[PDB]
């Protein structure tokens, strides 16, 4: 194939086209994000109870939509949550590979055939079925500066003008509106109604009746009588439209003849849905529109369209609004984008410097210059045939690639270069000379690469999803390297390079080039006169080499172990918690406090504080709030003193005054849809309907057991609320019944007043709204409020609630957890330092097998991902190592010599494991494919090295001495041309991929060019 | 203060941190927002060695919530023997009514403990003592159906 | 429950019949309407449809169908499958102690197993053999006439005594200022 | 083109001083010149 | 009584069921023990 | 039933469309709003 | 009708580079193909 | 795929006869198959 484009460099080129033109087409058409699809499919069962508590949702929804979940296909497990702000959040996850469509549908469809079971209540709010992901593209804050407008003025805005807008931009998915727009409050006052023998009864059948779309019919309707010349619709009663039309809304006529309408006995306003959230942006009243990245979208348009349309509604805004952006993920995807092209100009530019400085042509250095952006770009139109996308993952797996494109492009033209400086051969009898010692090779180093990255890709569940962007992009690289470097720079060298004179090595030259070679082929005898003192004493560098493999043992399992790394992401979450029973009021002084403080003492870090009240992750009771702490830009924040991990530390050590107050900053996770963070996700569930109480206990005991092994188990903590004191109200039903006052009646009046109640719907400035009669604030605060409420009796007597009711305090659960339609408690916890998870889990099971009797256990999310997955490492090593083995075999035609080249694998890693060890770095992703690149060029090293020695020992009949030194002669230019071009040059990612190959580099040259002739030599003495 | 982790401790049952915590000086007068005592919390829960440790520490065994409710009323009502005893020994009024006018002995007919009722009418509880509604304990006995409790009352 | 064969299909059979219309690769639909209130609508396809997609444009009709059949038959919740006909397997449960009764073992399989071998992917329909327990309220006809009430006084008292309500919360949002307390207001709750 | 709507207005006061619910007033109305869906029946063996 | 979901595949189904049922066994009650009357997979498995 | 073109659009049309965004190949969404009360939002996706 | 119009001469241009370079590889010359390339127009205005 | 020799008949109400109509169409089509034991063979209703 070489011989045939070295007669044929036109075709060559036209290859080189076709690649250039499917790399460009590729570029413009590729998705673009931070990250890609890594989570399994996972979707929420999201549905809202006014008034209820974490029970009564339980008991009435979640169970009956949890028993109705079956015939769904690839569900791996169910979990459910059941809290007192009257929400329920039913998360099925589902198998990797899942259609997340077919995987929805088949969902929403069991649940619309569970409605009917459901409450009347939580059937007419309706129950949610999305793609559960919390990887937002970015967060669009909505502020009001002047202070005019209330959260609730702010959201309806949002919704009623911005929300529609941004969901039609270009590339937008999903838009989640931070807030509710308008209701109709009616905050009803029970004096008035018991003034005038009304109750909450009357004003809903009244709001019911007054406020309705009444279907009329039509004028000279069908069939009509012939001869009728119009035919009209009839328009009976519509939706009222505003808060004078509900203020009229009669309940009562009384016999003087005075007219009992709703602002009589009620207070009326445009207020929200919800008051339990209270959202802030450095103080201000605040909304937000949650936007997603819609499938095969590109994240820089996606980004730079919607503050394009923003920017047209700018004009339309009401006097104070501003638009602020606290959570953007765009500047991490132009800096990946923006950092690949540095590294590969970078690349380019270092290439042709040590290219000019060891070859001294122009017309050599151009070669690389062509071959590499060729194969780059035909990288890109691989990844967009594979269906993949321009991300993190995909673009530091390109950076890393680099260092194997420069190498095919070094290896080809230096070794034409060096076959006509030692025969004196024209470049075109050069190139099929240089070509026929190195093609067999070249072809064999793609299979033993191939071997080393392919099977990474075959990894199960969240960890294979992140190791496929690296296999596939680095196979993908590495395989057309081999191909440009058969077809197109074979053709380049033979057209390009000039005829170099026998003997010609440059060193009757003068000034630096005449000076340069003199002292390199010096440093070349000196080179091979040490590799030839060191062949007659192997056993001493044997040991020498068990004492590396020893340390790299060693230093592999000191370095401590993580999937994606805790970076400076520009935003950081603050933890508010009050004890049970505190208010919102409470928790906003807190939240105050929290918000000045960071814009006090770190004013320099700080851009803003979005203090959500009310609200952790998903929303919470009035004694939970938290703070998304948004950072200025790095440039704006130099030194490690400033970054979220440091300022982190220095707010949790703040926030350790205040009273009454667990308040904690902690860092966002690299990818939140996981939450991987080392450590596992454990669940405790009840399997023999012992009930809350019991689980509580079984979960104490455990929680005592992991405290008396801080040794194995750090922070092992329940992800759930205690119980907390609760208000009992038992209604008398017998003092009801002779009274004549019905439960309806009674439980109606309570639940509407204390608990808020949704009617209908009503028409605001053309926008369909919700209604909600409810008690004004001050009639349903305290326990003493209960018997300022009456029930119009039979008879027609008012009845007091004291009269009919007895209340006590009681203790019950804010927040219910179920996990595969069984009550549990989600359990949190790590390995202590120097111990593996699969360790803790291990000492986990032993300590939740001592558990009371009917208490069961089992491992969710990453605990799962990571139980399964890591059963398939070994398998894959396994095969990785084997192939690798063959392939060698089938090159070197023997099953000896392949070991020659396998022993290079420590000399690679060792250099990296130093790096991390003394940085102090992890053994992070980045870490790890950073680790398989600095052995595969090690291992395309050693290759070319033993085939060389081999080829001298089959071929010419040389000496195993003679041939290995005569070998390591001719390979060392190139090496140390690829190896110079890192040294000269060619962010926690960028530290993990930089690190993870510069302290292997440093050594694994020098290691390499000394010890791969030990081995082949060794080896070969042996068999 | 300490007050605040003495009524979590109370309420999980962690003997040893309640111990720890009455040599430290914790407020055993500490309530919550609806004014439940440790020894209130200790009662409700089941937790017998906190009760006794708790009184031997200076609580307040006739301690009422903001609804009038004593730990005698918790301790009769959710089945601990065992605590409503050591309440009674140490000076618990066993006629104490809430502010619905329910008494320990109303409150054990209900969930229907025996033995405690038994306890109860040895320590001289009202077996006539009316609710706010005029039910006694018999009443209560005959609506939930028990054969065993009503004989006894 | 208690409705005839013809009850069954006139109100429910037939209303759905008619609502199956625009379904692909659909060769024919045979239906079973007897006098244990069951109705059974097959409908096959032709082979190599995506049966996902099949049951997907079934059910997309059926809810068109849904809200015009009796409150009755929707409370017992109609069920949209895609399963052979025939069984995979049997899962038989007993007490070998003898300890459990027939009903007993019914009412744990449908109550502790029943619900996650239906979750299981490939488990088209799960048939317990067998009853789940239920409140069985066992009317006298006798004691009903003597204190001058009916089956319809029963069904008011329970669905008003035996009820779940959503009474709010103290200090509740929108709250007062200096509003101190915040707990969840307990009114009735489900017969145990 | 824009049509004519006859749209005929409810006392809602005037009607509670005569003792006539607005419901049986809606349903007259809404049945009289609409029509009204009260239930199926069944025609030669089909629900109609 | 299980049926086998259509195109699904009755070994692996099969596996899956035992699987979720030795999750169970566990915590049954005193003298509760599963048997297997009726089973057309291990036909499957031994025939192949 | 018996509402016109205006009130079937603000109650059903528009809270219908609103919720149509994060739809894959869509090229455009035409919509009619008709006084017998009915509503068709045709969604066009890419040919393929 | 717009979109079959606005893509037709992206259409015709590649078409001309894949014959183009179609004819560079199999004949291994730049002179053949660009020779060949110039009787396009003496077609294209038979067609207008 | 069902038996070697069997086969499925339908028989259809087409002009709204009824049940019992039906029912003499079906009994006198099974008399009528009975009399023909050289080619039916086992002709029977798969109902009640
Ligand atoms: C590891 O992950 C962390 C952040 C993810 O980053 C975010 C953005 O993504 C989150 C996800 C995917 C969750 O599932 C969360 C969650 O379940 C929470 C809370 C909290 O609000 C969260 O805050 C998140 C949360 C995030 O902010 N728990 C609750 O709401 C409940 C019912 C908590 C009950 C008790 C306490 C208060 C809680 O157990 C606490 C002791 C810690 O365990 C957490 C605060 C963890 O922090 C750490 C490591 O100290 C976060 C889960
Ligand atoms: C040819 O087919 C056979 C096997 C199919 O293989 C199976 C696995 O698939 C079946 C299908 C797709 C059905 O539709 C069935 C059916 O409709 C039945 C019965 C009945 O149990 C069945 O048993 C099946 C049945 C199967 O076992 N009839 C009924 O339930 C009703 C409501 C009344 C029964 C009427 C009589 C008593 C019945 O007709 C009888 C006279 C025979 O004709 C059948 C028992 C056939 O036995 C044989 C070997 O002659 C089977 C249909
Ligand atoms: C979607 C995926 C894309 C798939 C693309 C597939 C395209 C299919 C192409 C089919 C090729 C036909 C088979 C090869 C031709 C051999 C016989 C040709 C006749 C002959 O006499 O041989 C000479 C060929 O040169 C020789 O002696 C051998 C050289 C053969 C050159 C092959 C040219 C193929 C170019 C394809 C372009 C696309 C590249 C994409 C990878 C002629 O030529 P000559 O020597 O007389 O020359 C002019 C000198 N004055
Ligand atoms: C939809 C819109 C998309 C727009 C995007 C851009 C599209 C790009 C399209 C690509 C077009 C290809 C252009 C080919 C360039 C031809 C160069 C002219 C060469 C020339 O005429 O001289 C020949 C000699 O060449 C020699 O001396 C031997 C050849 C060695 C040099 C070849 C260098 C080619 C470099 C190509 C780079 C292109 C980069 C594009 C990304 C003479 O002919 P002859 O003597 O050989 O023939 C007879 C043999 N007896
Ligand atoms: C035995 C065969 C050698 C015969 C020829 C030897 C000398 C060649 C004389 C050429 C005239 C210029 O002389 C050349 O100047 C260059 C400047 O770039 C110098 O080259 C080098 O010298 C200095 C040290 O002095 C080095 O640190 C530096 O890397 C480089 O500049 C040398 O001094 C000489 O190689
Ligand atoms: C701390 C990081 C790990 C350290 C890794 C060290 C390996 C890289 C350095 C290799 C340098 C090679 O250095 C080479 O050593 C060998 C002995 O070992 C010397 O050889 C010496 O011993 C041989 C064997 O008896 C004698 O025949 C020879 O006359 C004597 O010089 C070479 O003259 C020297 O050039
Ligand atoms: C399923 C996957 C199996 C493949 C895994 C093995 C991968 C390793 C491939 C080994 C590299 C090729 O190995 C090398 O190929 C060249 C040709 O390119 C051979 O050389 C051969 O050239 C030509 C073309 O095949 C032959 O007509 C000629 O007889 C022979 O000299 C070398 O003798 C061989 O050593
Ligand atoms: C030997 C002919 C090779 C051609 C590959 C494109």
């Amino acid at each position: 194939m070489p011989n045939f484009f070295i007669d044929r460099p036109i075709f060559a080129w036209v290859i080189a086209i076709i690649i250039m033109l499917a790399g460009g087409l590729a570029i413009l058409k590729l998705p673009v994000a931070q990250y890609p699809t890594i989570a399994p499919p996972a979707v929420t069962i999201s549905a809202s109870y006014p008034g209820a508590d974490a029970k009564t949702v339980q008991d009435t929804v979640t169970q009956v939509i949890e028993q109705n979940m079956n015939g769904i296909d690839n569900l791996m497990y169910m979990s459910s949550n059941s809290d007192s702000t009257g929400t329920v959040q039913i998360t099925l996850t589902f198998e990797s590979g899942t259609d997340a469509d077919i995987a929805q549908v088949q969902v929403q469809n069991k649940l619309q055939l569970a409605m009917p079971l459901l409450p009347q209540e939580v059937q007419q709010q309706g129950v949610s079925v999305e793609k559960s992901s919390s990887s937002f593209l970015m967060v669009v804050g909505v502020i009001n500066t002047d202070g005019t407008m209330t959260q609730e003025d702010i959201s309806d805005y949002v919704a009623a003008n911005m929300k529609d807008a941004i969901s039609r931009t270009s590339g937008v998915g999903d838009v989640q509106l931070f807030g509710s727009q308008y209701a109709m409050r009616i905050w009803m006052n029970p004096n008035e109604l018991n003034k005038f023998q009304l109750t909450p009864v009357d004003v809903i059948t009244a709001i019911k009746a007054q406020n309705a779309q009444v279907a009329a019919g039509q004028l000279g309707g069908t069939p009509p009588v012939k001869g009728q010349q119009l035919n009209a619709s009839i328009i009976a009663q519509t939706r009222l439209t505003s808060t004078e039309e509900f203020g009229k809304i009669l309940l009562k006529v009384n016999q003087d003849g005075s007219r009992v309408l709703l602002r009589d006995v009620a207070k009326i306003e445009l207020g929200g849905e919800n008051y339990d959230i209270i959202a802030e942006f450095n103080g201000q009243p605040a909304s937000g529109l949650g936007i997603k990245l819609a499938t095969g979208a590109n994240a820089l348009d996606t980004a730079a369209a919607i503050r394009a349309e923003l920017a047209k509604m700018e004009p339309f805004f009401p006097s104070g609004l501003k638009i602020v952006y606290p959570y953007d993920t765009t500047p991490f995807v132009k800096i990946s984008i923006h950092e690949v092209v540095k590294t590969l100009v970078e690349a380019i530019i270092l290439v042709f410097l040590v290219m000019y400085l060891f070859l001294q042509n122009f017309r050599a250095t151009l070669i690389p210059t062509i071959a590499v952006p060729v194969v780059l770009l035909g990288t890109f139109a691989v990844l967009a045939a594979f269906g993949f996308s321009i991300n993190t993952l995909t673009m530091f797996g390109m950076v890393l690639a680099i260092g194997l494109l420069v190498d095919d492009a070094i290896v080809v033209v230096e070794n034409v270069e060096r076959v006509m400086a030692e025969e004196g051969l024209p470049p075109k009898e050069a190139t099929r000379k240089s070509m026929g010692q190195i093609q067999g090779a070249l072809v064999g180093i793609a299979m033993v690469l191939s071997a080393v990255f392919v099977p990474m890709a075959f990894f199960g569940g969240s960890t294979g999803a992140i190791y496929r962007q690296f296999s596939i992009t680095i196979v993908s690289a590495m395989a057309l390297s081999v191909l440009v470097a058969l077809i197109l720079t074979p053709a380049l060298c033979a057209t390009m390079l000039k005829p170099i004179a026998k003997g010609d090595h440059g060193e009757g030259k003068k000034g630096f080039f005449g000076w340069f070679n003199r002292m390199f082929e010096k440093s070349t005898h000196h080179y091979t006169d040490s590799v030839g003192g060191i062949l007659r004493s192997t056993g001493r560098y044997l040991v020498l080499y068990l004492i590396i493999v020893v340390g790299m043992a060693y230093l592999f399992v000191r370095l401590p172990s993580s999937f994606l790394p805790d970076e400076d992401q520009g935003v950081f979450m603050t933890m508010v918690q009050l004890p049970a029973g505190a208010t919102q009021e409470r928790t906003q002084k807190v939240l105050n406090e929290v918000t000045h403080y960071y814009l006090t003492k770190e004013k320099n870090n700080v851009e803003s504080v979005f203090a959500v009240n009310g609200f952790g992750f998903a929303p919470r009771g009035q004694n939970t709030g938290i703070a998304f702490v948004s950072l200025k830009d790095w440039a704006d924040r130099p030194g490690e003193e400033n970054k979220v991990e440091a300022i982190t530390m220095r707010a949790t050590r703040a926030f350790s005054q205040i009273k009454d107050a667990m308040v904690f900053a902690f860092n966002l996770p690299a990818i939140v849809e996981l939450g991987t963070a080392t450590g596992f996700d454990f669940e405790l569930i009840d399997q023999a309907g012992l009930g809350h109480e019991k689980l509580t206990q079984a979960r104490n005991q455990l929680l005592a057991e992991a405290a008396k092994h801080p040794d194995m188990l750090t922070s092992v903590r329940p992800n759930g609320l205690e119980d907390t004191p609760q208000f009992k109200i038992d209604i008398d039903q017998e003092k009801a019944q002779a009274l004549g006052v019905s439960i309806n009646d009674i439980n109606t009046t309570l639940g509407a007043a204390w608990g808020g109640s949704y009617v209908n719907d009503f028409i605001d400035r053309g926008r369909v709204k919700k209604v909600y009669v409810m008690s004004e604030a001050k009639y349903r605060m305290l326990p003493d409020d209960i018997g300022d409420w009456y029930v119009r009796a039979a008879d027609g007597q008012m009845v007091p609630f004291s009269a009919f009711s007895s209340s006590r305090w009681e203790y019950g659960s804010p927040r219910l957890e179920r996990y595969n339609g069984l009550p549990s408690m989600e359990i949190l916890g790590q390995a202590a330092p120097g111990k593996s998870t699969g360790e803790a889990m291990e000492l986990m099971e032993q300590l939740a097998s001592k558990l009371p009797t009917g208490v069961g256990y089992d491992w969710t999310g990453m605990s799962y991902q990571e139980r399964l997955s890591g059963n398939q490492a070994p398998s894959l090593y396994a095969i990785s190592l084997i192939v690798v083995f063959l392939c060698l075999a089938a090159l070197y035609e023997s099953w000896s010599i392949p070991f020659s080249v396998m022993l290079v694998v420590p000399l690679g890693v060792i250099g990296a494991l130093l790096a991390a060890t003394f940085r102090g770095l992890t053994n992070d992703v980045y870490f790890q494919v950073g680790l398989l690149t600095t052995i595969g060029l090690s291992a395309k090293n050693a290759i070319l090295i033993v085939e060389f020695a081999k080829d001298l020992m089959d071929k010419e009949g040389k000496g195993l001495i003679e041939a290995t030194l005569d070998a390591v002669r001719m390979r060392l230019r190139p090496i140390l041309m690829t190896s110079l071009a890192f040294i000269l040059g060619v962010s926690g990612a960028q530290n993990a991929v930089g690190t993870g190959v510069m302290g292997g580099m440093v050594t694994a040259t020098v290691l390499a060019i000394f010890f791969v002739p030990v081995f082949f030599v060794v080896v070969r003495r042996r068999f | 203060d300490l007050g605040k982790k003495l009524l979590e401790a109370a309420r999980a049952g962690r003997d040893d941190e309640v111990r720890i915590l009455m040599a430290n000086g914790a407020d055993v007068n500490a309530a919550d927002v609806v004014g439940w005592t440790p020894l209130h919390l200790a009662a409700y829960w089941g937790h017998l060695e906190i009760v006794e440790v708790l009184l031997k520490n200076g609580a307040d065994v006739n301690a009422y919530d903001t609804l009038g409710s004593t730990p005698l009323h918790l301790a009769a009502h959710f089945g601990h023997l065992e605590i409503v005893e050591v309440l009674l020994k140490n000076g618990a009024d066993v006629n104490a009514k809430d502010d619905n006018g329910i008494t320990p002995l109303h409150l054990a007919a209900n969930r229907g403990h025996l033995e405690i009722v038994e306890v109860l009418l040895k320590y001289g509880a009202d077996v006539n003592a009316q609710d706010k509604f005029g039910k006694t304990a018999f009443d209560i006995s005959i609506n939930n159906g028990n054969e065993d409790l009503a004989e006894i009352l």
